[PDB]
């Protein structure tokens, strides 16, 4: 992406064949290879370090299809296990926080796809653990409620899709880069052994999803669906952080709401005995 | 008291026993509520297995302790 | 590689060829070609090995190499300050980028020299020993003095310079050229610039180390020449790695051991064992009389109860050390079992089979065991972990004042069982008086009979079994504490056992100040966890049997949290002699965390 | 699929048929090696066949796909290990076990499907001579079965 | 500990066996139940042949285990 | 009369004996506290080991006296 | 120290050794001695066989040890 000679287009129709061609496992080494995935100075990272720097400056030089199409190129190559190890050792984890991290950037889909590749690539307790190290919670913690507070307090931003049903009022792009949030936080509480998951949910969290939660017409089932996996996911590893669910007002408001909550997608339909079960864990949920 | 099982196929579950309860009797009760045969079952605590002949006070177990259930052949 | 194997065959054993500098300088030419990947590389190696054999082609090899080293350096020397200047300056220019990161790099081919002529000069295994001079002059003779003090600029721009990231490895290539300039030389010139280097650089040593561990298997290894530098994760991944070299499969050796007698069982079964087949053997324990047990679990019971057993003081083989009773030391009478030197011996060759199988003991050792395992001469540093106040009075006595007050002999009175005895420390020891004048050596001597004398026998039987299974050479590479974490491993406090086995004043279970209490300590690291319980006991190592364990300097005394109604900003506060924790009742969680985490933190 | 396929091995676990028996292969719980014995009165009768079962990710709401290891002599069993059941093809529902698929398979050893058959020579031996197709089978099974 | 030990073509029997006891410690002690010799006895468990070489631990076989004999 | 038992660093226990009882029957009194066998306990007192042949009135033993208790090394 | 070494029906021989010192040093002694290979040697002591990989210290032996020999 740092020439600026070679045509868009161009530019993007061969990203698009790089990624059909790492679709098949034999040539992502060979992929890695040639873009220098194996070390930390490779020309990977240095589009990677570009696509920060062109989100932090606003400017047209932004191509959103291009960062969202290499994003996927990337976890295509990461499919693979020494792949993977490769890049994990040359810094993926940190580059992709630093893009990540950017503040007040309006640019959701960059923000979204890079999310959900970070969720994707952490897979094992030592990119967790790295993930951490890098100042991961803090920073996903400061991301989803900032994000939500602005949505909640901003009504004029939204721009809701037309041609179509739909049960929430934001414009999309907050609901793809919140999801992809609360995909990454699903993620950590799956991934990691527990003892360090109350540094994460028992934080500022637990009040972005309660007001997720109380926000319902806003955020939309899906969001709803996140969020209820969370509270349930969390209880159902490390039960006893049940108690702090109920000092946040999380659990009594999904106890008191619960048929408000239930509506038509076929997620949270599934998910709602899952949340029962987690609820009725304790014996006052139980009662 | 009340202790977790945490099934690593599944969801987490709720015995109800005491610290003088041998491993057998918590072995049975997550047959009742799972169905898995108590031979086919393994328990770990804190990293080491669990053997039936002892209790639970014997491996320290307390009040809201969470053990793994894995299974072995 | 073929046809010149062929001819260095024949030569050494019709009409032969005879080759001509130009045409040595020519195959030579193929190093710093581009196109130079690591098979042609290895390839053109053997070549040149092969030719050199033949006479006369040695010293033009060398004569080519150091005119090539001497022309790129030439380059290298500027490169190197454009770069510490960009990088002092700092995104870093690409043009001067490429001269690094591509493969044709002048550093790249630098090091492709280097190694060849190390290969040269190596490759004669009979001669490497008097080879290594003329290696040495060989090297010095390429004037890279100003290319290392570059480098170690380039390396200081990058450490003080955030602005570059973690790009340093753009010069890993060169850094490794500089081992190879030092893997010949004695560490123990360009030798005085080793240590200091690595001393500056361990930082980004380390780091690279850590990105990428199989950088241990090439010149780094040189680096455990300067233990100091590797950090504790690099060192311990590197002795795993060795002590694994030995990859040959692990023939299963199935036992059988009561629980309650698992100690004696386990040196049935074992010490009447080869020691090589104890090495090589992967053990798979069955208690008798269990149930439910795979082979694998059975294992890390085995070594626990087997751990806990062996320093059961009713055996007379071990002595908790006061004040730390979790540490353990040889007893000086276990000589009246006479069976406890192989007892010992026994011990040793357990410990090194955990060491080997990676199953942290929760046992451990005064500091006194570690530095003589180690090799390191043992003195009153090592007598203040066993006796931290005793320690405090003979060092008073030593310095802080000219004592004359107690009329202590060189003796030393004991009592073995119901027996009193008095041991002389030295001849005559029980008639000649403690004076400032003899105090110096009366503390050496006095040391040295409790660390090393006493327990000579005992701990000589005890290295002699542990050296059986890990080489003395290959363990020397740790010290005390690194030693110390690799047998029991970073102390683990548990949360539920602690909260269970306490006492409240003043509080409940129930209480909202003791449920913040809890949830704070349960939202700990390890490191935290430990710490805390430093901060609240004096020390970092829970209870062998548990948290009901838990002793002061009464006796049993279990942990203990009382109100206190001082201003809330107050910082909770301790007494480590009742294992009391006095703390304020904090309206919120998060004060409550911060405040627990300042005083933990300050309390070391 | 994991909940359904441990209370399948459970149920073959506590009251297993004396006719065949199967378990999980390498620890993967979704490819399983199952026995059957030949039933009696039958050609091929004191055999024992290997066969390879493998659990769809959709388990119990596809067939799973069961492939005969060793050679047998059958109008509907392809050379192959290809088995032609209708539970397994059309009759699946998920209220079947992996027992009632051994037995069924057992009862159709004994019990032929010339008019839809899967290798045609078979069955069209079958048809013209019984006695032939009894040989025949006799003969494969002493050849691998035995 | 006890095994079951039913036997296809037979009838149904029950041994006491220690789990480090190969497979063919196993044959030797149906053979002195029945007579058959080890060569004849084919083992199955699980739906796999049990090798003679081979021991309980080995194959995981825990007490109370049902194993199938063709002779 | 009464007697006292005490290890290297555990607790201490008291038994009842008399001076014509062999060590045997201490030995034996051990077992019933604290289980050990008699063929395991070492029994030592003033610095020298004890037999089970003998008894306490052998070994001049009184009221109040103190014995230590060991572990016995079995060498094979 | 010296120790002892006696057959069942020869005489007694001495071996002067070390703790240090292994089994299979004792019967390269023993071989030395009287000509006999280590294979062929079987040391006894307080009733229990003495294995070539251990030494003396192992098993409890002393100076004037008494060991039997039998071939």
């Amino acid at each position: 992406l740092s020439e600026t000679k070679i045509p868009k287009e161009l530019r993007t129709d061969a990203l698009f064949t790089l990624e059909c061609i790492s679709l098949k496992h034999v040539w992502c080494s060979d992929i890695i290879r040639n873009l220098g995935g194996n070390i930390s100075h490779g020309l990977l990272f240095q589009i990677l370090r570009y696509i920060a720097k062109t989100l932090r400056e606003a400017t047209d030089e932004i191509d959103e299809e291009y960062n969202v199409r290499f994003f996927y190129l990337i976890s295509n190559l990461a499919d693979v296990k020494p792949l993977h190890e490769s890049l994990f050792a040359a810094g993926l984890i940190p580059t992709l926080l630093e893009i990540v991290s950017i503040r007040n950037c309006p640019y959701k889909r960059t923000l979204a796809s890079a999310t959900h590749l970070l969720e994707t690539f952490i897979d094992n307790s030592e990119t967790t653990t790295e993930f951490i190290e890098n100042d991961g919670f803090t920073m996903l913690i400061t991301s989803v409620a900032n994000e939500i507070d602005f949505t909640l307090a901003h009504p004029e931003t939204w721009q809701p899709p037309k041609y179509s049903v739909v049960y929430y009022s934001i414009s999309f792009r907050e609901l793809a880069y919140i999801r992809s949030l609360l995909k990454l936080v699903l993620k950590l509480l799956s991934t990691d052994s527990g003892d360090r998951i109350r540094n994460l949910i028992d934080s500022p969290i637990l009040v972005s999803l309660k007001k997720i939660l109380e926000n319902k017409l806003v955020f939309g089932l899906t969001l709803i669906t996140y969020t209820l996996d969370v509270v349930q996911k969390v209880i159902n590893s490390e039960p006893t952080i049940y108690p702090v669910l109920v000092e946040a007002g999380l659990i009594p408001y999904v106890i008191d709401n619960f048929p408000k909550l239930i509506g038509p997608s076929a997620e949270l339909l599934s998910l709602l005995p899952d949340v029962v079960s987690a609820i009725c864990l304790n014996p006052e949920g139980l009662k | 008291m009340q202790i977790f099982v945490k099934t690593l196929t599944g969801k987490t579950i709720t015995l109800e026993v005491e610290p003088s309860d041998t491993i057998e009797n918590v072995k049975a009760k997550i047959q009742d509520k799972e169905g898995i045969p108590p031979d086919q079952q393994r328990l770990i605590f804190a990293g080491k297995q669990l053997e039936d002949g002892r209790t639970l006070s014997d491996y320290n177990i307390q009040k809201e302790s969470t053990l793994h259930l894995v299974l072995r052949l | 590689q073929v046809c010149t194997k062929t001819l260095a065959v024949l030569s050494t054993s019709f009409h032969l060829p005879s080759f001509d500098e130009d045409d040595l300088m020519k195959i030579l030419s193929i190093i710093m070609l581009d196109s130079c990947t690591t098979r042609v590389f290895q390839q053109t190696l053997n070549i040149i090995y092969n030719l050199s054999k033949l006479q006369g082609c040695m010293s033009i090899f060398t004569k080519h190499l150091v005119s090539l080293a001497i022309s790129i350096m030439s380059k290298l020397k500027s490169a190197l300050d454009g770069l510490s200047r960009e990088v002092g300056t700092i995104e870093i220019n690409s043009e001067l980028l490429q001269k690094f990161t591509l493969p044709s790099s002048d550093q790249a081919k630098l090091l492709k020299i280097l190694t060849t002529v190390d290969f040269l000069y190596t490759h004669k295994r009979k001669e490497e020993e008097r080879n290594v001079k003329d290696l040495q002059s060989l090297y010095d003779k390429m004037n890279g003095g100003p290319v290392w003090s570059s480098l170690s600029e380039c390396l200081s721009q990058f450490e003080k310079s955030q602005a570059i990231n973690t790009s340093a490895t753009i010069l890993l290539p060169l850094i490794e050229s500089l081992m190879v300039v030092c893997r010949r030389s004695d560490l123990s010139r360009v030798e005085n610039l080793f240590f200091p280097f690595t001393d500056a650089h361990k930082k980004l040593l380390n780091q690279m180390i850590r990105s990428n561990p199989k950088l241990m298997s090439g010149p780094f290894a040189l680096l455990v020449k300067n233990p100091k530098v590797l950090d504790f994760d690099n060192k311990r991944y590197f002795f795993n790695a060795k002590l694994k070299s030995d990859n040959q499969e692990r023939p299963k050796l199935p036992i059988t051991v009561r629980r309650e007698q698992v100690f004696l069982d386990s040196y049935r079964a074992l010490f009447f064992k080869t020691n090589d087949e104890i090495k090589n053997s992967k053990l798979e324990i069955t208690f008798k009389g269990e149930s439910g047990v795979d082979a694998g679990g059975v294992t890390r019971e085995w070594y626990q109860v087997l751990s806990r057993q062996m320093f059961n003081p009713d055996y007379a083989l071990f002595l908790p050390v006061p004040s730390d009773k979790t540490t353990f030391h040889p007893n000086r009478t276990s000589g009246i079992n006479p069976e406890h030197l192989s007892f010992f011996k026994f011990i040793g060759m357990i410990i090194g089979k955990a060491i080997r199988d990676q199953c942290f003991l929760d046992c451990h050792f005064s500091r006194e065991v570690y530095k003589n395992i180690l090799g390191r001469p043992v003195s009153l540093k090592d007598m203040e972990s066993l006796d931290p106040d005793y320690y405090k009075s003979l060092v008073w006595i030593l310095e802080n004042d000219i004592t004359d007050i107690i009329e202590e002999t060189f003796s030393v009175e004991t009592d073995d069982y119901g027996e009193h005895k008095v041991i002389n420390l030295i001849e005559g020891g029980k008639d000649i008086i403690v004076t400032e004048a003899n105090k110096q050596d009366y503390v050496k001597k006095v040391v040295e009979y409790k660390l090393q004398t006493s327990v000579k026998e005992q701990m000589d039987n005890f290295l002699v079994g542990f050296y059986a299974l890990i080489s003395k050479d290959l363990i020397t590479i740790f010290d005390e504490q690194e030693l110390e974490l690799l047998i029991s491993g970073l102390p683990d406090i548990d949360v539920d056992d602690w909260k269970n086995n306490t006492t409240y004043v003043n509080y409940t279970a129930t209480c909202k100040e003791v449920s913040y209490f809890w949830r704070a300590v349960r939202s700990f690291d390890a490191e935290e966890r430990a710490k805390l319980l430093q901060f609240v006991t004096g020390t970092s190592k829970v209870p062998l049997n548990g948290f009901k364990e838990l002793s002061g300097v009464n006796g049993v005394c279990k942990f203990s949290i009382h109100r206190d109604f001082g201003s809330s900003e107050r910082l909770p506060s301790s007494h480590t002699c009742f294992n009391q924790l006095n703390l304020p009742p904090y309206e919120s969680y998060e004060t409550l965390r911060g405040s627990l985490l300042l005083a933990i933190n300050e309390g070391h | 699929a994991l909940k359904r396929i441990h209370k399948e091995l459970n149920d073959l676990a506590r009251d297993p048929p004396a006719q065949c028996s199967a378990g999980p292969v390498g620890d993967d719980m979704f490819h399983w090696q199952a026995t059957i014995m030949g039933p009696n009165d039958s050609p091929y009768q004191g055999g024992v066949f290997f066969l390879t079962i493998h659990f769809p990710t959709d388990y119990p709401f596809k067939p799973p796909k069961v492939a005969f290891t060793t050679r047998i002599y059958h109008p509907n069993i392809n050379s192959n290990g290809s088995i032609c059941l209708d539970i397994l093809r059309s009759q699946w529902s998920p209220a079947l076990t992996i027992s009632k698929v051994l037995l069924s398979i057992c009862s159709l050893l004994c019990d032929p499907n010339p008019d839809d058959p899967l290798v045609p020579e078979i069955a069209r031996i079958y048809k013209t001579d019984r006695e032939k197709y009894n040989r025949i089978a006799r003969e494969w099974t002493q050849k691998y079965a035995m």
